[PDB]
């Protein structure tokens, strides 16, 4: 029975550490949601903008 | 009535009253382990509604009281707390009158002296094992000392302390054993029904009260 308590404790800890792994990588993708398209999208504009001063 | 003994010798006169009133008490509560809780279960069930509560009630008088060192004492609190009380719902509630011991008389376990002085002492040298680990080696019952007041104290407290409980548990259980006794001796059953109740309110509350009792002596234990 000491072992059935501990076991309910640590469901509400285990829960808890599932809910903690979802707000940490939610934190860890969601800066890298806006920073997916500002690596593509500015690594094509600043070389464009140095492409299209060599070229003028 | 007579609280004396029940004639089993054992070589050096041992008292049968105490014997099989313990035997009995003491094979309800290990024998209710399994009404319905044999495959215990996270979501509780039969026996558990009934275990588990009173477990983590254990857990909230002990932990508070007893320290950092709560585990190795688990068994401690709960053994006497429900041993105690729900023999104290024996010795007040189940009836043997009809028939009756050649030798002796049997109600209670906690009705002789042996049963509570054996409890108490239990407890008491527990505090001692407590403190032989869980204090200076050279002085565990003789420690302190202020300006000194206290220079053959702090043992011979704890020489009666052990005593301070046994009969705290002696005057009690006798207390429900002649207060149930005495109105029947008097007149028949259906009028002492107002204070039956009454019986049974202490026998009720000493539950809390010893759990807590012996577990202070334990939290004074863990130093």
């Amino acid at each position: 029975l000491g072992d059935f308590m501990d076991k309910r404790d640590a469901s509400i800890k285990e829960q808890l550490s599932g809910v903690k792994d979802t707000s940490s990588e939610v934190k860890q993708l969601e800066e890298q949601a806006n920073a997916v398209m500002r690596a593509a999208r500015a690594e094509i504009s600043a070389a464009l903008n140095k492409m299209k001063k060599e070229t003028q | 009535v007579g609280q004396h003994f029940y004639w089993q010798i054992g070589g050096f006169q041992i008292h049968g009253q105490v014997l099989i009133t313990s035997w009995v008490v003491i094979a309800i509560l290990l024998g209710s382990a399994a009404i319905a809780v044999r495959s215990p279960q996270t979501i509780p069930t039969g026996g558990q509604n009934f275990f588990e509560y009173v477990l983590e009630f254990i857990r909230d008088v002990s932990k508070t009281q007893i320290g950092e060192e709560y585990r190795p004492w688990v068994p401690f609190i709960g053994t006497m707390f429900l041993f105690i009380f729900v023999s104290n719902w024996s010795g007040a509630l189940l009836p043997w009158k009809i028939i009756q011991l050649p030798h002796g008389e049997l109600a209670a376990p906690t009705n002789d002296i042996n049963t509570t002085v054996a409890l108490a002492l239990l407890t008491s040298v527990a505090y001692f094992y407590a403190g032989l680990t869980k204090k200076g080696l050279g002085y565990f019952g003789k420690y302190i000392q202020p300006t000194p007041i206290l220079l053959p104290i702090n043992i011979l407290e704890d020489f009666t302390k052990p005593l301070s409980l046994s009969f705290r548990l002696f005057g009690n259980i006798l207390a429900d054993e002649l207060v149930v006794v005495v109105l029947v001796s008097l007149v028949p059953l259906v009028v002492p029904i107002p204070v039956m109740f009454l019986g049974l309110f202490t026998s009720g509350i000493q539950a809390l009260i010893f759990a807590t009792l012996a577990a202070a002596y334990i939290g004074e234990s863990l130093e």
